[PDB]
């Protein structure tokens, strides 16, 4: 569910990302978000697969 | 019938409300499923009665007495003694 | 081992084969004519 | 069955009034004679009253008694709760239920 | 006829022409690890990069 | 004792020391599991010498 | 000796009038005893002179 959060979380810099062009701290923000993102997935994907060997 | 069995687990167990049953309902277990099976082809009215001496039975050499359900058949308490009573010699002549 | 119906030779070889098992006889039977004769056991 | 003659310290006995123990008593066979001898002197009473007593026992034992009996109630308190009791070794005698 | 009791245990099994051992797989390499594994290390790969 | 060739095997020392014969490289003696079959097909035709 | 029984294709004897020839006849072992039986009459000649 993070994973979900974090995405949607993303998508709403890159859509701000072009109202306040001039700032650019808004595009890294969205890239942390992606990349965390990412490493959420991985975490969930290991304790689903680790949670069905019980 | 007076079916002869005695308090082991899985074969004779009981439920989680024990109190307010009344009579063969209230036995649970692999000798008493067994008995309504072998009593439903037969047709027979069986009525479970707990071993007294609770023992599974055994011949005193002194007395020759046979106790336990063994026992409790050869002088005619019971019939049909639906339980686990393995099969030896000793028992098979009575 | 079965026996004609009414045969005098049913309560003797039913209480025979009793007594065969509880002497360690038909176990030994059983260990010899098969597992023994294993031809192919790294 | 063999593995109990190499020692002494673990004890081990039999249900009264029951199939196994008088399995041991007219055992003559030359392990199975000598654990019946072992037991009947053996202070204090391993033969146990009921079922339900001697595998208690044997769980507060932490291993110094193994309790001897049918397969059948061997395989309904290792896959029950606290889970505490194993079955080493195969059977010494083909039996049923009657 | 008249039955005694059983003098030896049996049971109905099924009978089937030996299959020959086989051959190590092509990929066999990656037997020592679960798929789950290499699924997993791929996924570390491209994050940890 | 026979020089095994890459299409045809034949004879060494012995009763017979010419005779020759194209190797069946697909023998039935049970199962052709899918990843055999694809090995025996490429040495076989031997496309790849 | 046991390992013997477990098997038939490898054949073995004893020397003749020599004490372990004697002992396989008059041993009373199950294991022995079957021994004593597979060598009697077994061709060819196991007994070496
Ligand atoms: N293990 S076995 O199959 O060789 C084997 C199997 C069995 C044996 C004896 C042997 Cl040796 N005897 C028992 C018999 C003894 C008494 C208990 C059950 C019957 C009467 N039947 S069995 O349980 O079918
Ligand atoms: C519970 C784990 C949460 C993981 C995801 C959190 C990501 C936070 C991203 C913050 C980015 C900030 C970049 C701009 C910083 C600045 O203003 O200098
Ligand atoms: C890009 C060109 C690549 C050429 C080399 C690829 C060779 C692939 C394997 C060819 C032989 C395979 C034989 C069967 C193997 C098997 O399934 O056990
Ligand atoms: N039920 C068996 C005895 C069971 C046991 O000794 O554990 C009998 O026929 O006596
Ligand atoms: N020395 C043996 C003969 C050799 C043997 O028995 O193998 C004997 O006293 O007869």
């Amino acid at each position: 569910i993070l994973s979900v959060i974090l995405l949607f979380m993303g998508g709403l810099c890159i859509a701000a990302s072009e109202f306040y062009k001039t700032r650019h701290n808004i595009i890294l923000s969205a890239g942390i978000f992606f990349v965390s993102a990412g490493l959420s997935n991985i975490i969930g994907i290991i304790v689903y697969i680790s949670a069905n060997a019980g | 019938v007076v079916v002869t069995t005695i308090m082991e687990s899985p074969y004779v167990m009981y439920k989680k409300n024990h109190e307010m049953f009344e009579g063969n309902d209230k036995y649970e277990g692999y000798c008493v499923d067994l008995a309504s099976e072998i009593a439903k082809h037969i047709g027979i009215k069986y009525k479970i009665a707990i071993v007294p001496d609770g023992k599974y039975g055994a011949r005193d050499a002194d007395t020759k007495i046979w106790n336990g359900m063994v026992g409790e058949l050869v002088y005619g308490k019971a019939e049909i003694a639906i339980a686990p009573l393995t099969i030896t010699l000793v028992r098979e002549e009575v | 081992v079965a026996t004609p119906k009414g045969s005098s030779l049913r309560t003797p070889v039913n209480l025979a084969v009793l007594k065969l098992s509880e002497a360690g006889v038909l176990d030994k039977l059983k260990n010899k004519w098969w597992y023994d004769k294993g031809e192919c056991g790294d | 069955a063999e593995d109990l003659a190499k020692q002494t310290e673990i004890a081990y006995g039999t249900l009264d009034s029951g199939s196994t123990k008088e399995f041991f008593r007219r055992s003559k066979i030359a392990v199975y004679e000598k654990m019946w001898t072992y037991m009947r002197s053996a202070e204090p009473s391993v033969f146990t009253r009921t079922t339900a007593e001697g595998v208690a026992r044997v769980r507060k034992s932490k291993g110094k008694f193994a309790f001897l009996l049918e397969s059948t109630m061997n395989e309904y308190i290792e896959q029950r709760k606290p889970c505490d009791t194993m079955k080493v070794g195969g059977n010494l005698d083909s039996k049923g239920y009657g | 006829i008249d039955f005694s009791k059983p003098f030896m245990s049996l049971g109905i099994s099924i009978m089937i022409k030996k299959p020959q051992k086989s051959k190590p797989g092509v990929f066999s390499f990656l037997d020592p690890l679960a798929y789950e594994i290499w699924m997993c290390i791929v996924f570390a790969y491209i994050g940890v990069s | 004792m026979t020089h095994s060739g890459l299409w045809r095997t034949c004879c060494l020392e012995g009763n017979f020391k010419g005779l020759c014969k194209q190797i069946d490289h697909f023998p039935e003696d049970y199962e052709a599991d899918t990843a055999e079959y694809f090995l025996r097909a490429v040495r076989a035709s031997s496309i790849f010498p």
